[PDB]
């Protein structure tokens, strides 16, 4: 059958019906079942490992009882440094009326994601400069069986039950157990001593929290091995405005960088995200198209490699330039589309929605459509009221399989738009204060709320 | 053998790097009556 996997061991994956979905509909039933805010949620799409190609937000599922499928849910959008503990580096934030980030729950399965990466090659681990950077490679990963046990042990409340084999990559296990009986014990050893010196020194020594324990290992997989967090493309074609064998590049996305370039074998930068005015199309051929003019075209494999890279910049772009706009008819998030069709805005916090008000919206009535912080099925009314002196109530709306309804009511819309007319001829009244709704304050390109990331290259 | 900069946790802590989702905000009830014609 078809299911979306996790990478979390607790977890029991989800077990597809035959019917119809979107990537993005199932990547908010993965959210829910790994408790993702809706904060965090974008951060996430479908990865098929076999395929190596991901989902966009729009893509439809059509399942039957013949197809068999696996996608693992996973996070894909990716900020070096997210974790502020590289002191040689910019710090990621989101902006604050500066936050973190991930939430709790965003980082254990960042955590399950990583070790997953580390031990099945995923994330491989960078060549040696030398023999002994070899070792040092070697030792490392050692370190990080270290952290997996150590925080698998302080999970179950354990202290030392009763090898490192299963923990690193597999790779290097395989390359391990060729060498002589010496080497290998010598290595199981070593490993032995630092997992000792970890349990009862260490962690004792500096009050060192699984919290700090999963920090730790995702802060040393981007130090440890190649390229963790960018995406990669290959290409025959790419031809660049500003600039036989078939000739090959490769072309880099990453989160604080952008997209990237070389003749395949160092960077050339072409873009940072927020400098991208539109993305087009053309079967496997993608053109990116700059504020200035300049152009990236590139021919990829295939029309679902180009899917993918074009979803990938585009997520990008909604996580640096703007949460509420999108580079690309082809890969736009349904939610996307709909919310710039009704005027509403994502999970901004509530202060943002009054900052508004106070600007756009200083007459009573005048209102902020929002998504919930806190769960799926809800949109807030943020409205601006007076007493007899400004307030700000806020109300909910729940959304339950494309039906609108105020809180309690037995009475649902087809449309968002259509609660809004009815509610348009109401009086409405909550604790001493009556009013009616005036109209929308929507969503400003380009504004800045807690939905960004503040990297380095998004300042300008 | 030394201990790997992995296990090392001696450099002073950073801000916390993840967040606490907050509390389901509190709604107000929202009471309606007609507009009259």
């Amino acid at each position: 059958g078809v299911e979306v996997i996790f990478y979390l061991s607790d977890r029991e994956p989800l077990r597809l019906g035959s019917g119809e979905y979107t990537a993005e509909e199932l990547c908010i039933r993965a959210a829910q079942a790994c408790r993702i805010s809706p904060l965090c949620h974008n951060l996430f799409a479908l990865y098929d490992e076999n395929t190596k190609l991901w989902y966009a937000p729009n893509r439809t599922i059509t399942v039957d009882d013949k197809m068999s499928l696996r996608l693992h849910y996973r996070m894909r959008f990716y900020f070096t440094n997210w974790h502020g503990t590289n002191d040689n580096e910019q710090s990621v934030w989101r902006h604050s009326p500066a936050t973190p980030l991930l939430d709790a729950s965003s980082l254990e399965y960042l955590f399950a994601q990583g070790q997953y990466d580390l031990v099945k090659c995923l994330a491989p681990i960078r060549d040696p400069k030398t023999e002994q950077d070899g070792h040092d490679i070697e030792n490392e990963c050692l370190g990080m069986a270290v952290l997996a046990i150590s925080h698998y042990a302080m999970m179950k409340k354990m202290q030392l039950p009763e090898s490192y084999k299963r923990y690193i990559p597999e790779t290097l296990n395989k390359s391990i157990r060729q060498r002589n009986l010496l080497t290998r014990m010598r290595i199981n050893n070593v490993f032995k001593d630092f997992l000792k010196e970890f349990n009862n020194k260490t962690i004792c020594d500096s009050s060192v929290s699984t919290h700090d324990l999963k920090v730790k290992y995702l802060a040393t997989l981007e130090t440890l091995t190649k390229h963790y967090g960018a995406e990669i493309f290959e290409t025959s074609m790419l031809l660049i405005s500003s600039e036989g064998n078939v000739l090959y590049y490769e072309v880099m996305v990453t989160g604080n960088l952008g997209i990237q370039w070389r003749h395949k074998p160092e960077w050339n930068n072409f873009s940072y995200f927020p400098e991208i005015t539109h993305i087009v199309i053309k079967e496997s051929v993608v053109s990116i198209n700059k504020q200035d003019n300049k152009k990236m075209e590139l021919k990829l494999s295939s029309h679902e490699e180009a899917l993918s890279f074009v979803s990938l910049v585009d997520g990008y772009f909604r996580l640096t330039a703007d949460a509420h706009h999108y580079l690309c008819t082809d890969v736009a998030p349904p939610l996307i589309v709909h919310n710039i069709q009704n005027g509403c805005h994502g999970p901004i916090c509530t202060e943002y929605a009054i900052n508004k008000l106070r600007q756009e919206g200083s007459e009573e009535g005048m209102y902020v459509l929002r998504w919930s912080c806190t769960d799926f099925d809800n949109i807030l009314m943020t409205v601006t009221c007076f007493e007899k002196q400004k307030q700000f109530k806020n109300f909910q709306i729940e959304v339950q399989k494309g039906r609108y309804s105020l809180h309690g009511s037995d009475r649902s819309f087809p449309s968002l738009g259509d609660l809004m007319s009815h509610l348009k001829k109401q009086i409405l009244r909550t604790d001493n204060i009556s009013f009616m709704l005036k109209r929308c304050c929507q969503p400003k390109p380009r504004e800045i709320s807690n939905l960004l990331v503040a990297t380095k290259k998004a300042q300008e | 053998a030394k201990m790997p900069r992995a296990l090392d946790f001696s450099g002073h802590t950073h801000p916390v790097a993840t967040f606490q989702p907050s509390r389901p905000e509190s709604v107000n009830d929202l009471f309606l009556c007609p507009q009259k014609e």
